[PDB]
């Protein structure tokens, strides 16, 4: 997955 | 508009006029108001012409639909009930000027005595129905004059021909006393339509016989 | 097996939370200071919930952003329904805890987020700021001084335990937070405060030359 | 508005005027009120202009939709039934001042005798329909004058050209006795539109022919 | 029907009459029109009696429901907003003859000044509310007479006893000028009901004190 | 309120006044009633100001939405149909006083002859539309006076500038005969707004040219 | 009820009266009719008081909700559109007597010229809106008198203080000619409320300034009445 | 493995199309000519979609018949909604591609059909006819000269490539189409044309003695 | 293991993306220039979203076309609801990212598409163009100079890194884009620009003789 | 599958 802040 | 029906020994006959009007103006001269719904019943509807045509078409469709689905035709009481239900359901629209009063005549194949198998059924605006026992009935604007003429003329009915003559004479009287009912048009050659129902089924009367009867009546009254 | 399912969900969420940036929120003299490491310029991890309530989160953006929108909707509905002062950070924390404890058990994948709800006193009022930390499973903990979320929280918490001081000024608190977070320039820091001196709305971001002067 | 249609040996012709008004004020001088719905039927609609255009468009769409879906065009009775259903469904809006009465002319390809394959159908506000047997019919505000003129002039119809001349003269009379119907405008060169339907299909009459007929009529009457 | 409320230093007091009528016929002589909705507010409602009772019951139920659910009572503005919402929702039935106009008096525990923590709120038929500033308000058919009497008598209010006496006298004047409002009935011993709210909460005034005040007022009026 | 439109060789122009009233009270002096819906059509709407603004906004949004979705702008007939549908759908609210009568002027790039590519379309309250063929049309309270002035002044139109002058003079006449239409306000420097559409698209006319034309007309009539 | 708003170089000012009536009876003497919806707009509502309060509350809630959801405040045109939509949706209830006519004053930060950033928007019962170009507008029962007074007095507006004085004088004239509009109450010390919006945001005018301006206006009117005569007779 | 299932679906659709009869559609001087091998007299593989749009298909009848009905419904609705000239063959082809892709992805069994959409210019207008071929999976390819669908397409396509000629007359095009289709009499041929010379409706079937004289 | 199955999902999405053509979008003096390798004439990969927002995509057509339609619907609804200037490319990018994340998490097959949202400044206003790239999983990355999508992007991106220059003219930018795309004729290129000099609508396709003169 | 651009 992606888009971890 | 005037539609009459009377019983004779061995069958029943129904006849109706041909005129349709919009107020005082004549709009139609060859309107057919008597329909053969099935092999043994005929239905004549008075009132608004469009509603009458729609009712006859829908009633015939419903009867044929039931006969095809079940493989056996409806009893006469069932046909009366369906027509009464349709009339009752049309009450709200009839209150808006779309009234339609049908007259039902038929031959009961399941009746005991074949000579008295003819049936005449009348309807009111509320959907109620009554099987006539006096042998004749009429609907429309000129219904009263036609019934009063048939009351005097019914003693001469002994077969199909005499019954047809009496029906034609009653229509002539109704057209004579009512402007909304059209009489025999000798100039254009247009005559009222009639249907005869007996043990062999319902058939349309040829125009020539009705023309002969109308001319005989006119010569009698000339 | 429910035991194995709970263990797998807990480990997946814990591995998803640590795979993200770090946010620190600590209380100072003027209220609560939010410091976040955010290289992005459009996506934000710090936001306002209501007049005196803030919001901080760390994890998967599309999940805590939806949670933030839901919390804003709930806060506005409650404020219009009864009054603005009837909305408290405790109620928002309870709603978030219920939502996360339902999602952790019902949905196929638990949310990989960690929420922080901060509330300060109203204007002209004296009260210690309240910090709430809601985890992925649905547990809520009350932190009196500071909250660390995202990334390697342990070194930052250790640094804060040594460097924290109550009633510190905004500049000192910002320096302490930055020093603990390094263990950064204005182009990668998201800074906002819940200024208790504000009349109605306490939330106020600090960006640009104003941020540059402070640190 | 006035739309006329009459039968001639081997086909049928329908014509209509060009004037549309808002009360006593003339707002349109070139309105086309006769449409070619398909290869063998033409529909003229009187009443509110917007409702007439919408009805013509929707009727053509429905007929073409059925033809494309089933791969075979509807029979004439089916087209009559669909138009009557549309008129019946428009009753509620017609009672609010949005009345629209259509006139249908067609050439029945399935008819037995080619010389009597022309068909004219009239409709009333209640959705009822009737196939005209006198060979001519008219609708609109000036329909009575045009119908009375055609009653006298129908004896001169023997082919398509004579029928077209009679239709143009009937429209001229209707415009002569009705202010809401526009006559041939010689100053602007605006003349009524007509459609002729025969075994080869429905075609639009060129403006030059109608202009010549109108000028001949005007010279005859002056 | 006439319900009055006035502020005194350190609290608030609300009183109401006892008569209910059906046209010119007297149907009730002991109706209670002032309710203790919670520990620090009182609600008096004028208009149709059934609608008033239903309104008070529903409002008290809603307030207690919120307090039990959230573990903390509503702020005063929240209570005002809920009552205004109920009044606004009752507008359609009010146009049909089921009108009910409430009067709200309460003591705010969160107020900065304890001496001026009393609150009086009046409502219109459209649901609008206004926090009274002059220190007194009245609702009902005889509301105008009672309000005009309180305008003259308010200078004498210095504590709870004087405020209660002024409220009773205002109700007496309203009954004197309005036939739909019942006065102190000495024959049957029926006197207007009153509620006094202060820092310790809202309590019902005993009937003996109100009877004594009414007798004193009557003796003063008769000379 | 008065909005005029006229055709000139190679394009079309549309102009409108600036006044909005509430009874006899003047509530607006710089209202803009002519909108550029897209690159080749302009729409002016008369009636209630709020309904006019909302109609223009919604119509432009719908046209741009279709163009972006399908990658190709609608044909002129499609735009006419959509505007007519909106007018027809607003009939119930117009019966309550929220009436809006739009005027559509456009340039057809798909037309064969470039010099006759201009189009003027008028609408009625029932949603009906008619493509004007006399070269000019007007809507609003002062529409009749402006139309009657354009009838006399249309012979002088030979290009864009003459057409603009004729439109300004027609608006001046409409304001001179109707109190609800505002004239050129020289004290405040407020003049009618105009849009010119040609092969290069639709552009807003600068205020200086319209001011010069209005001053010339005023000096001519002094 | 009367609410006025006028533009001055560098900002805008909006003021309104304090009286609310039920027929000929005075029911309110300190009603506040001018609200600060956000940091750069002020909204005043005329008509039914309850509908006015609900309108202001819902409008502020909607604007703040959008700002919190999107992280950026609405443009001025967006706020105008939302208020117009609310007015249009209230039309059916307004036809039953629950009428509410808003007046919008704001300071557009995105405007090019800072000195002309003030904006005044007027609304009608059908939801239509118009951006005023003459620099002043008024709504309410006494709107005509206040607008006519401002037409004569607008030449004196050179800064915020002069604009505030002109607005107070317009409200005074409206109350002088309309019984539904309350004038300055010297006995009770109740004065109209005003909001002034500039580059620093929207702030509430302190009551002392409005009180002394109203007192000066009353003194000027009394002096002019003493000086004047009915064409030669007093 | 989704890839293996997709390959299985593709092979099933390909064999289903292979079981169908051959259809040829080629552009000539007067427009587009449709020639299909149809033994049945009641079942038709060539139909009209709109005024200037034709339709050809090959495969499972109960699927492309439904697709044809849906396309006719879409075309009529679009024409009535905006205008008749706003309906184009490109939009119909795009709708067919979307529907076939969605069916190929969601339904248990993909449609075993191959569609052809042909459009000619309006009356009094000059434009090269457009031919679109839509496959079972949803791919649409634009063919400049001719389209062959159903049955064994390689020999027919080769024969058409060898014998095709632009601006050919109707008789020559029909002869070429029949010769390539053999690689038949009026009792097994379904012939229709999109005659661009027609004013409004271009579709027209050629059967009976006219067809016999033509070939 | 669902985590390892997510690897298969990502691999399938990457294979779908690489099984397509290449699109490049770079900023220049006049705004944003779009250059795409599109052999087809009916299907397009570049489209307008709103007045100042463009759209570029690469992958499966039936997926990003639906996404484009959804974005157009959202932009028009937002513009009509509040104002035209309230619509920004940031909101469109956020909506696309959320939708793609939801599809990648819930639907059986992830969308094998790669989106690009570009926004330019309004007329009379100065602002650097903003480029956003949205991937199948939902991640959005802000590219300051250029975006390359579809096919083998490594050589094209490497060539652009050397040949790019800020404030370049339209002709120079087009030459650079085509040269990097090769590592084509007017019959296989789709060219559109977001011309910041346009008053209201910036999107404008450059095809035909004008495109031929440009390159 | 098919139709990748």
């Amino acid at each position: 997955l992606g888009q971890y802040l | 508009t005037t539609i009459v029906a009377l019983k004779y020994p061995g069958g029943v006959v129904m006849a109706g006029d041909r005129r349709s009007t919009q107020g005082n103006m004549i709009s139609g001269r060859d309107v057919r108001k008597v329909y053969i719904t099935d092999d043994y019943t005929a239905t004549g509807i008075a009132g608004t012409a469009a509603v009458a045509v729609e009712f006859a078409r829908l009633y015939a469709v419903e009867l044929e639909h039931y006969e095809k689905l079940e493989g056996v035709p409806l009893t006469f009481a069932g046909k009366i009930n369906r027509l009464a239900i349709m009339v009752r359901g049309n009450l709200a629209a009839a209150m808006q000027g779309l009234l339609a009063l049908p007259l039902l005549a038929g031959y009961d194949i399941h009746a005991s005595d074949p000579q008295s198998a003819g049936r005449i059924v009348s309807f009111d605006a509320a959907g109620g129905w009554n099987i006539e026992e006096e042998g004749y009935q009429a609907v429309g604007s000129g219904s009263l004059f036609a019934k009063s003429s048939m009351k005097k003329l019914y003693s001469q009915v002994t077969d199909g021909d005499s019954g047809l003559r009496v029906a034609v004479e009653a229509l002539y009287d109704a057209a004579d006393d009512d402007s909304a009912t059209g009489g025999p048009d000798l100039v254009r050659g247009i005559f009222p339509t009639a249907v005869i129902i007996d043990a062999d089924g319902a058939v349309d009367v040829p125009e020539s016989r009705i023309a002969e009867l109308a001319r005989a009546i006119i010569e009698s009254r000339s | 097996s429910p035991e194995q399912a709970m263990r797998e969900r807990s480990e997946l969420a814990r591995k998803g939370i640590a795979r993200a940036k770090s946010v620190v929120a600590l209380a100072y003299a003027g209220g609560v200071l939010f410091v976040a490491e955010n290289p992005s310029r459009s996506l934000q991890k710090i936001s306002e919930l209501y007049d005196r309530v803030g919001f901080a989160a760390a994890g998967k953006f599309n999940e805590f952003d939806n949670l933030r929108r839901g919390g804003i909707q709930f806060a506005d509905t409650r404020g219009y329904a009864y009054d603005r002062r009837d909305v408290t950070g405790r109620q928002l924390a309870n709603v978030y805890a219920q939502t996360l404890g339902t999602i952790f058990t019902e949905q196929a994948k638990p949310y990989e987020v960690e929420l922080c709800v901060a509330e300060v006193a109203h204007y002209g009022e004296t009260k210690r700021p309240e910090l709430y930390r809601i985890t992925y499973d649905g547990s809520i903990a009350d932190e009196p001084h500071f909250v660390v979320m995202g990334g390697t929280t342990e070194p930052i918490a250790n640094a804060l335990k040594e460097s924290y001081a109550e009633n510190a000024s905004l500049t000192d608190a910002l320096r302490i937070a930055v020093a603990a977070l390094r263990a950064l320039g204005v182009a990668s820091l998201e800074v906002a405060v819940l200024d208790a001196n504000r009349p109605r709305r306490a939330f106020r971001r600090i960006t640009g030359s104003a941020l540059q002067a402070l640190l």
